């Protein structure tokens, strides 16, 4: 076995070959030179990380204030118009003309139902709604199992006909409004602009199970947060059908709880106890609700009924105040069938002052006594509901809100405040939207003040949607680096804006579906959960990021510069970079906006090519017929100008960009001149690099291709024949290698993929990148990244010439920081290249992790798609893993033992690159095996939820909430 | 009423009116079994 000095010499030779090749044949220093030789075509403007956050916060506050003024008008008009309704009862001659959505739109239907008349719309196509839209009237959606022509809905269709004027006026004022919707307390929804519903009743093969009274925005605008305590009766009498109904009823009741409500499901049968591993009130988010649902479905009925112990348990759990609670609406929902004890003494001793409402549900069909349950409901400011079938479950477990809104309507104009909801997916297929809600009160004699009979309930809830694209256009991110961004969080932890929040719904637990018990065409329903991705689950958690989080939740300004390890775009690597967070509150609403700007990103290049000659000349260097002179050229599909639309068929986009710069000169008084000037400038620079330097040496020893990516969007590969082997995204802000090589200060080797269907191994070659670093006025700048694609075979040759090929005494392999194979010495390893080293040689990799040359950081990706097990895809959590160098040492030697044998190894890290070379005794000599140590997404289930409520994260609930009014009635049950 | 009283704790939703829950219903079910009408449906419920 060689000594340390000869191994170090081998490594020095290899590194002096690799660095010299990837430095000369790429053009780092040449581009650095030409980026300063001109130094007049552009200027260096600072990035004041404080002012950007304040400007973006003011613009977001202005947008939300506009969307609030668009709401108060609708509220005023709705109250005024319904105040003067006449309550007709015969619509045979005074028909209601309206456009019922989700109906067959053939021009031959002629429905003519008994009482009303449909409208046929024109339905032009539009943008800002990737669908067909008619701005002339307002559509209407009525739940499928509600008659469209009953008297209770024919009036809500007649008096809401005066909203369309305010809809039209709101949109005429701010032309950029999305859906405006009025969802009334009778299911009837009325939105504008009209659009055919995404799901007709039976025109597709699926049905439409939608109901406005269960949406997040409605439930949040119709009542203040609550502390619910579901209380199941699991005694022997509830066995059979009524228990099957109680399970579904609890599971549909939990579905009406936002993230600001707290819930716990106790049970009682001669002995009261909790039903899961929670023991107190939890926060009723996605995972907690999921655990409670999965724990309810396991209960069985046996024993004697005792209401006193159950109600003692409930009132005790509602008197904790050690845990974090919403602490607004203490209520309890008793799910039973009927007994003989009304338990007057417990109510007398626990809530003698009527502080905790008691809603009582009598489920199933039976011949028991529903007297005491009705009495409990009537006495404790509650209500009594009867659920005799699966049909009556949706409309009964959602009506208790009409009782929690009494102390809100009895408050007046102090209860009308806009209230934005969580991030969810629009029902009309518009992506991720937030909705602002504002209730609407019933006033039918506010003058005479004598009604107060139906005037204890609200009419409905108004709403206007704000898409998360309108917000991402107020935080423009095309003057930062690929590593700086904006992000804004709730006063609940959850994120509202992040480069890591995606349109898929967040998952909970491993998915499991049973095909053997699924009819073919029955339309098993879907979900209505919001996309609630916490802040500390979209990044890697430090002990400093928790400080920043809990510090900007409660509306504080400030900044902090620290040293955190960031994760790469492709979740395979992990960097170690400096960052400077700089947060602030959005003064109007309750959001906090921050901005992650790395060092080296406090200055940017502003293009100043005012001469039209240079602009034109540079613009002549992007036509597809000129590639043979300047190499294959791409272009980031940004919003350069409101005419040309991003295509993703990048050659077509380049054609359209060329043909648009052709017609109108770059003066562009109605167009984004900054991005276009920057793109022309960097195109000129890259073309000067290709012409002056790359074009001298047409081919080199092993360089399969040399690429240049830059900000602005231009990315050029020299050999056009090689351009067809460039799988990377054309936008230079999602190129993983770009960001990585920006963070590091040395040539970054990017391992290829393994066994992915696409030619990368011997058709593209190993990848190498390095960031251009210039100094204009003593200030750092990283405006471009240049690279190389080394060919694998010539590298094998250069590598071998006692590491002889296909040897049987030792193996000599090369990895990068991340543990991926790049150059082997057996021709059985180096045919599977780019594969995880610990997946072929497990024991040695495990020892390398053990002696602390590598280090990992497991995480969770709460938005993934997996294939379910039996116990096309489903939402799932996938545990990830990423390895990286931690120690700064250069050489690690030693010996690993695994029984009856021992192997020797020596590893050495190359200088100014992220490669490691390890030489070890072959596996053919030592029979060894521990386990495949795989680095890949694993469909996971954790973390354990009921070992996390014991120590929850910080949270600032809503300080304003309405309950316990004195002039209430509660004479109903 | 002793044997099948309250033992129709079936988890499904089919209605079984001829059960033995209380005394009048037991009398009705016994009369129905006596007159020999549909008595083979009151036996399968008692079996399952």
């Amino acid at each position: 076995f060689p000594s340390a000095v000869t191994i170090k010499s081998w490594v020095d030779k290899m590194q002096e070959d690799l660095v010299t090749l990837a430095k000369t044949a790429s053009g780092v220093h040449q581009l650095v030179d030409i980026y300063e030789k001109y130094q007049d075509l552009y200027t260096v403007e600072p990035n004041n990380a404080r002012q950007l956050v304040e400007i973006a916060a003011r613009d977001i506050e202005k947008l939300l204030s506009n969307r609030s003024k668009a709401l108060v008008r609708l509220a005023l008009e709705a109250e005024k118009v319904q105040a003067a309704h006449q309550w007709r009862e015969d619509f045979a001659s005074n028909e209601v003309v309206y456009y019922n959505a989700k109906d067959d739109l053939d021009p031959e239907k002629n429905d003519s139902e008994p009482g009303s008349q449909r409208i046929k719309p024109v339905f032009i196509d539009d943008a800002n709604f990737r669908r067909q839209v008619s701005y002339q009237h307002a559509a209407v959606h009525i739940p499928t199992d509600i008659y469209e022509g009953s008297t209770i809905v024919l009036n809500e269709l007649n008096w809401t006909s005066a909203l369309d004027d305010v809809f039209k006026k709101n949109r005429e004022e701010d032309p950029s409004l999305l859906w405006q919707v009025f969802g009334s307390a009778t299911g009837l929804a009325r939105y504008y602009p009209a659009s055919p519903w995404v799901d007709n009743s039976r025109t597709p093969n699926k049905i439409d199970l939608y109901d406005v009274r269960r949406r997040p925005w409605y439930i949040q605008g119709a009542a203040s947060p609550k502390d619910m305590l579901i209380l199941v009766d699991v005694s022997g009498s509830v066995s059979g059908l009524t228990l099957k109904l109680i399970r579904t009823s609890v599971s549909e009741m939990l579905e009406t709880l936002s993230d600001d409500d707290f819930v716990n499901v106790a049970s009682f049968n001669s002995n009261a106890q909790d039903v899961s591993c929670f023991q107190h009130l939890v926060q009723a988010n996605v995972r907690n609700k999921k655990v409670l649902k999965d724990a309810v479905n396991n209960i069985t009925a046996k024993g004697i009924t005792d209401y006193k112990k159950g109600f003692s348990f409930a009132f005790e759990q509602l008197l904790n105040y050690n845990v974090s609670r919403a602490n607004c609406n203490k209520i309890i929902m008793l799910f039973t069938d009927g007994g003989e004890e009304r338990a007057q003494e417990i109510f007398a001793k626990y809530n003698k002052d009527k502080k905790v409402r008691v809603f009582t549900f009598s489920v199933g069909q039976h011949n028991y006594d529903r007297g005491p349950i009705q009495w409990m409901a009537c006495e404790n400011k509650g209500y009594y509901y009867e659920i005799p079938s699966i049909g009556a479950i949706r409309i009964n477990t959602q009506e208790y809100l009409d009782v929690l809104g009494r102390p809100m309507v009895l408050a007046g104009d102090k209860a009308k405040q806009v209230q934005w909801t969580n991030v969810y997916l629009d029902a009309l297929e518009l992506g991720l939207v937030i909705t602002g809600t504002l209730p609407v009160f019933n006033i039918t004699g506010q003058f005479e003040n004598k009604t107060n009979l139906k005037n204890q309930l609200i009419l409905g809830v108004m709403g206007v949607d704000v898409s998360l694209e309108d917000i991402k256009r107020l935080t423009p991110r095309f003057t930062l680096c690929p590593n700086g961004y904006y992000f804004a969080i709730d006063p609940n932890g959850y994120v509202l804006l992040h480069p890591n929040l995606q349109p898929k719904p967040i998952g909970v637990g491993i998915p499991t579906i049973n095909l053997r018990k699924r009819r073919p065409n029955v339309q098993n329903p879907k979900s209505q959960e919001p996309v609630t991705l916490d802040f500390l689950d979209a990044e890697l958690e430090n002990d400093i990021k928790v400080e920043i989080r809990n510090k900007m939740i409660d509306g504080e300004s400030g900044e902090k510069t620290f040293r955190t390890l960031v994760k790469s775009q492709d979740e395979r690597y992990i960097d170690k970079g400096n960052r400077t967070y700089t947060w602030t509150p959005v003064n109007g609403t309750d959001y906090s906006l921050a901005l992650v700007l790395p060092t080296y990103s406090f200055y940017y290049i502003k293009a100043k090519i005012e001469e039209t000659i240079t602009q034109a000349r540079y613009s002549e260097t992007l036509k597809p017929d000129n590639f043979e002179e300047s190499g294959y050229t791409f272009l980031a599909p940004r919003d350069y100008c409101s005419d040309l639309k991003p295509s993703d068929n990048n050659t077509e986009f380049l054609l359209n960009f060329n043909e648009f710069i052709d017609r109108k000169t770059p003066n562009n008084p109605s167009c984004n001149t900054d991005l276009i000037n920057r793109v022309l400038l960097d195109a000129g620079f890259t073309n000067e690099l290709v012409q002056n330097y790359w074009s001298k040496q047409k081919n080199i020893k092993g360089v399969k291709a040399r690429f240049v990516v830059t900000d602005g969007g231009i990315t050029r590969v020299y050999p056009k024949e090689a351009g067809e082997n460039w799988q990377e995204n054309p936008e230079t802000y999602e190129d993983s290698f770009y960001k990585r090589s920006l963070d590091n200060d040395n040539y970054v080797f990017t391992a290829p993929y393994f066994n992915k269907s696409g030619p990368g191994a011997y058709e593209s070659g190993i990848m190498v990148s390095k960031a251009v670093e210039i100094y204009i006025q003593g200030k750092l700048l990283k405006p471009a990244v240049v690279g190389i694609k080394i060919d694998v075979n010539s590298w094998i040759e250069n590598f071998t010439k006692d590491c002889k090929r296909n040897s049987d005494v030792m193996d000599c392999v090369i990895l990068d920081d991340g543990g991926f194979l790049l150059m082997a010495n057996h021709d059985d390893y180096t045919n599977q290249i780019g594969r995880f080293f610990g997946e072929i040689d497990p024991s040695l990799m495990r020892h390398l992790v053990n002696i602390s040359v590598y280090a990992f950081n497991k995480s969770y990706d709460y938005q993934s798609v997996c294939e379910p097990g039996a116990a096309s895809k489903q939402s799932c959590i996938t545990e990830q893993t990423q390895y990286f160098f931690d120690n700064d040492s250069k050489s690690f030697s030693g010996v690993l033992d695994c029984g009856n044998c021992s192997r020797i190894f020596h590893v050495e890290k190359l200088m100014n690159t992220n490669l490691i070379f390890i030489m070890v005794e072959s596996k053919g000599t030592c029979p060894c095996d521990t386990r495949l140590l795989i680095q890949a997404e694993q469909t996971s289930d954790g973390p354990d939820p009921c070992d996390m409520v014991k120590q929850p994260r910080y949270r600032k609930g809503p300080d304003v909430c309405f309950d316990n009014n004195v002039l209430e009635d509660y004479t109903d049950c | 009423m002793q044997l099948f009283g309250g033992r129709y704790d079936f988890e499904d939703t089919e209605v079984r009116r001829s059960n033995f829950d209380n005394f009048p219903q037991a009398l009705i079910s016994v009369f129905q079994v006596l007159t020999g009408e549909d008595w083979n449906s009151v036996m399968y419920n008692g079996i399952m």
